RNA sequence: AGAUACCGUCGUAGUUCCGACCAUAAACGAUGCCGACCGGCGAUGCGGCGGCGUUAUUCCCAUGACCCGCCGGGCAGCUUCCGGGAAACCAAAGUCUUUGGGUUCCGGGGGGAGUAUGGUUGCAAAGCUGAAACUUAAAGGAAUUGACGGAAGGGCACCACC
């Protein structure tokens, strides 16, 4: 992830970053989040540092890689935005997904039907999914964290620096990492530019389906 | 305690026997009013003339006579 | 008595395959489990029941009597949990706090008094446990001295299997539940203080969920 | 009796008092 | 037991604040202890705004308003339903209740 | 003064759950399905349960359900999972940057792309509500 | 005012590694500060610290550990004979295995240990365990 | 650890934060053994071994484990020293 | 019922000013002062420093008014497993059995009692200092649950109303 060629920030993968946004972070900055900026701009917006948000994904690519039996890598979302990108992640990695409503007590009671009891947990936005970051606590769970400047760091382990508010720089950022954790197990080569589209992860709005019926009717 | 200082002991002293005034047990034993109201005057014991015998009403929640002496 | 484990971890223990319970404690691992320490310490492990706490909450037409029993259990060499359980009746309590004491057990560190000759026999440094007003300190003593304490933390000291031990209490002790978890708070934090002898760097060795993941995968569902 | 009443009452029967040891002076 | 960090009022800074009389009562309440509500008020509600405008010499003529600061005692604030007894998280919100 | 309690919709969405494929919008057939796939001791609880099913079938055949799973919910998690649309808004070919976010690329590898669309900053620093 | 500059840095390293800050700023430097930091160094409590040296009173940057449960002092210099030294050390240290009395002898400032070794007493300066 | 006779007699040596260096309670259930997976230096796919780091649970609602497993892997080369 | 109270109408000293006395308040942040250290955030008051641009003296220059920060002291606020505390709560009430930065005042169960006595200050009122005999198993703090309210809200009912 550092001095090697392999897993350099390739030319593709940039521009990706400033379609979808991800480098475009809050209003207002976290005192933890300092680390993952170049500069404010005029007109306050923290543009975040596209090459430590690359760093921390392969980083944090590694903490999922590292988990032998996929299967209890616990994905979860409760917000828009990330509820397609994680059951598609799920299946792309191997994961289990958890798409919004996050049942109190999925980690720690033993006696609910969803007593999932993982080994990592990734996590769309500490402000909005705080639930499961309460749970990783209580067991011994590691986190991954989608991060954003105006976002807190409390209990997270491994943080990405991202737009996780933005329509597609959400799914992006799970693209992104749904590939890195693929291309480092050797399902994906890092020679042929990956079939699964970053489209496909990206949130879906109900009254742009209604509208993309009689455009392509 | 408060004050510290290596050349404190004078105060920390004069302190702890000036406030010691404001214990109970102190003041009662080392001021001789107690002493001057104790009836035995600071003995065990004393002998006395019986010179009536009072039945003593009991406090409320207990009602029966107690049967004491005048001495 | 099958007892088919709820727990990842609980199901490692009855396959017999983390063997120790120090394997468990080393990991941090929450023993949400009951029968797992009914399995490692079982026949080991004594029960003295401290106290009966008839609590009340009055209500519109009268009082609600439940009791609050405190247990204390450990096997005499390395091992304590006091539980505390409120039942609305005595018999319930009392086999409610054995449960909640044997998933509450620690590990005690025990060390030496001055010359290290021996197997241990005292708390390894000046611990202190507090919960309410009760301030609990233990101190470490020589050899055959006994627990210099209160009938009831000594009760817990003897289990813990700290043979010899000076202690000196402070607060409202009248109140058994702060007095029974102040010196319970003490003999946690043993293995949690950092001595000169835990200096040697941390060799990382394998966590049970990752040294069975190939287990854990076809055992059950 | 309210504890400002309570002082009330001791400084008109402390007042009462010097007024009969002038008397006997 | 304390029930306001404030004390109940808004000074922090100050030692003494002159006391305003309530206008319901004549309570000496310190300013900023007192519960204050400027009213902007028509001079008339809505039953006579149809009939005046009817009867009027002048043609656009907006009907000019009633400006009073009130100021309350806490015992009249509570009294006429200004202020109101709150749950103790609740106690907390200063945000006007729109 | 017709709601249905609990013992009654606890039996609909587990009977759903499971014999949903025999199930359907006619009440008359979904009332004697339950005959062979449950034990029902009330002829009365029996239509209250067969009705509510209707009403739950009306529903999963227009979307997705709060308290309800079934394998066209696992079908329709296949079928969304291949959403394969026209080419993406990624792949373009004009991305509007700012002068800060150019500085930012310029200390990188990625100092100037053809592909990239430079801009004159916005004045008046001016990016917070009053207070109020 | 500042009447121990010994104690306001024992206190000053002891609430960074309650909070666990890799190394520590101690604004006020004296030779009595720097000999107390060599102390806990040769027993291996700190990493190596720097002593910048601006034209003042200096001051210290010490790379903590996270070895060092209490660094506390003792104010004032209680004069300690070594029949004294095992009462001190009784009810000052945790245990009579690790932790170390620092104090002022007339041989040079050295822990309880060096002290009693060369057989002389004197001030008590503080402690760290 | 030892006694005279030299022999380690306690019953477990707890782990130890990588980040603070304060050791791991039997109940310190926010703490967290993490494998950073290790990718072969001119390949780019996992090797087979891991980077282990044990983060006590007092750093984790501190908000500073994302910072000190940011220190450790850059300690260990996995992050760029450019960064 | 009484009403030498609340309500109302009057109205004396007082309330105002000048010059002397008094030295007390829930004089409260019920929190002594000096110094060190230990999280975050957005404000604000003051001074300084720097930074696109709008506006005024327009005719610029320097200045005000905004705007974006930084720094120092200041009154505060929110935020959190810094930590503390019996808790309420507290970035101070933290850095406390892992107990020592310096120093001042002051508490020792509740009453008797801020009493009596003596001294002292004052025109007086009173202020400061300040007991004992005797009495008593509690007084008290915080919080909890009920019950109650001449507190506020939200329901339900032809054993309520319309």
């Amino acid at each position: 992830s550092g001095a090697l060629d392999v897993l350099q920030m390739k030319e593709e993968d940039v521009l990706k970053f400033l379609a979808a946004g991800t480098h475009l972070g809050g209003t207002n900055l976290d005192f933890q989040m300092e680390q993952y900026i170049y500069k404010r701009k005029s007109d306050g917006i923290y543009i975040i540092n596209l090459k430590r948000t690359w760093e921390k994904l392969l980083l944090a690519a590694r903490a999922i890689v590292a988990i032998e039996n996929p299967a209890d890598v616990s994905v979860i979302s409760s917000r828009n935005t990330g509820q397609r990108a994680v059951l598609k992640f799920a299946a792309a990695t191997g994961a289990t997904p958890i798409a919004g409503r996050f049942t109190p007590g999925t980690f720690t009671n033993q006696i609910q039907a969803a007593f999932r009891e993982p080994r990592l947990l990734v996590v769309t936005d500490p402000q909005a999914d705080h639930q499961p970051l309460m749970e990783a606590s209580y067991v011994n769970l590691p986190t991954i964290a989608l991060c954003n400047t105006d976002s807190p760091l409390h209990y997270v382990d491994i943080a990405i620096p991202c737009n996780n508010k933005g329509a597609h720089s959400v799914g992006l950022m799970w693209w992104m990492l749904a590939q890195e954790v693929l291309r480092m197990r050797g399902t994906i080569s890092r020679e042929h530019p990956w079939e699964v589209m970053p489209d496909l992860y990206f949130y879906r709005d109900p009254e742009e389906i209604e509208k993309e019926e009689q455009a392509a009717a | 305690g408060k004050c510290r200082g290596l050349r404190t002991a004078r105060k920390l002293r004069s302190h702890r026997r000036d406030q010691k005034w404001h214990d109970k047990q102190y003041k009662k034993a080392h001021l001789g009013t107690a002493l001057k109201a104790n009836p035995f005057g600071g003995a065990s014991h004393a002998k006395g003339i019986v010179l009536e015998k009072v039945g003593v009403e009991a406090k409320q929640p207990n009602s029966a006579i107690r049967k004491c002496v005048r001495v | 008595k099958e007892w088919l484990p709820v727990t990842k971890l609980g199901r490692l223990v009855k396959d017999m395959k983390i063997k120790s319970l120090e394997e468990i404690y080393l990991f941090s691992l929450p023993i949400k489990e009951s029968e797992i320490i009914d399995f490692c310490l079982g026949a080991a492990l004594k029960d003295e029941v401290l106290k009966i706490m008839p609590v009340q909450k009055q209500t519109r037409a009268g009082q609600r009597t439940r009791f609050k029993a405190f247990v204390a259990i450990g096997d005499y060499n390395g091992h304590v949990g006091l539980g505390l359980k409120c039942s609305k009746e005595v018999a319930t309590a009392i086999r409610g706090a054995i449960i909640l004491a044997k998933l509450s057990i620690v590990p005690v560190r025990r060390g030496y008094w001055g010359n290290k000759i021996g197997k241990p026999h005292t708390v390894p440094c000046k611990v202190t446990g507090r919960c309410g007003s009760v301030l609990v300190r233990l101190i470490p003593a020589p050899r055959g001295t006994g627990i210099v304490s209160a009938p009831v933390p000594k009760k817990l000291l003897l289990m813990a299997g700290i043979d010899d031990c000076y202690t000196s209490a402070r607060g409202c002790t009248a109140t058994l539940g702060n007095f029974a978890k102040a010196t319970f708070d003490a003999i946690s934090k043993t293995y949690s203080y950092l001595t000169p002898d835990l200096w040697k760097e941390t060799v990382f060795t394998k966590s049970p969920y990752q040294e069975f993941t190939n287990h854990l995968m076809k055992t059950h569902t | 009796m309210r504890a400002k009443w309570r002082k009330k009452r001791m400084r008109r029967l402390k007042r009462k008092r010097r007024k009969m040891r002038q008397r006997s002076k | 037991t304390k029930k306001r960090r404030n004390n109940g009022r808004a000074k922090k800074g100050r030692g003494h604040v002159q006391p305003i009389r309530c206008t319901n009562c004549a309570c000496c309440v310190p300013k900023d202890k007192a519960i204050k509500k400027f009213v902007i008020r028509n001079i008339v509600e809505a039953a006579a705004v149809r009939d005046i405008s009817e009867v009027s010499v002048f043609d656009a003529y907006v009907l000019p308003k009633l400006y009073v600061k009130l100021h309350y005692c806490v015992s009249c604030a509570i009294h006429s339903k200004v202020v109101r007894n709150r749950s103790r998280e609740a106690r907390k919100d200063r945000t006007p209740p729109p | 003064g017709r709601v249905r309690t609990k013992t009654v919709k606890k039996a609909a969405r587990v009977i759903i759950e499971k014999y949903y494929t025999r199930l359907g919008n006619d009440f008359h057939t979904n009332k004697r399905v339950c005959e062979e796939i449950a034990i029902i001791p009330s002829k009365k609880l029996r239509n209250k349960i067969a009705g509510y099913v209707t009403h739950l079938m009306k529903r999963i055949q227009r979307g997705p359900v709060r308290g309800i799973s079934i394998k066209l919910q696992e079908e329709e998690r296949e079928r969304r999972d291949n959403y394969v649309p026209e080419v993406s808004a990624l792949d373009q070919e004009i991305i509007e940057v700012d002068p800060d976010t150019k500085e930012m690329l310029k200390l990188l590898d990625f100092g100037s792309l053809s592909n990239l669309q430079v801009t004159q900053p916005t004045v008046g620093m001016n990016f917070k509500t009053p207070r109020g | 005012v500042r009447m121990n500059v010994l104690a306001d840095a024992l206190k000053s390293i002891n609430n960074a590694e309650k909070r666990g800050k890799r190394q520590v700023l101690i604004r006020p430097c004296s030779k009595v500060i720097v000999r107390f930091l060599t102390v806990m160094m040769k027993h291996g409590y700190i990493g190596e610290f720097e002593i910048i040296d601006d034209h003042r009173a200096g001051k210290i940057v010490v790379n903590l550990t996270g070895r060092l449960n209490k660094c506390g002092v003792i104010s004032p210099r209680f004069d300690v004979q070594l029949k004294d030294l095992e009462k001190w050390q009784n009810n000052l240290l945790p245990s009579r295995q690790f932790g170390f009395i620092v104090l002022t002898t007339s041989a040079g400032i050295m822990d309880h240990e060096e002290a009693r070794r060369k057989h002389t007493g004197g001030k008590i300066l503080g402690f760290f365990f | 650890m030892q006694s005279n006779a030299g022999e380690f007699v306690d019953l477990y040596v707890p782990r130890k934060c990588s980040a603070s260096n304060r050791i791991i309670g039997a109940k310190d259930h926010a703490s967290i053994p993490m494998n950073v997976a290790e990718v072969d230096k001119v390949t780019g796919r996992f090797n087979g071994q891991s980077k282990t780091y044990a983060i006590c649970g007092a750093i984790r609602r501190m908000g500073e484990s994302d910072d000190s497993i940011l220190r450790l892997a850059k300690s260990h080369g996995i992050v760029s020293q450019n960064f």
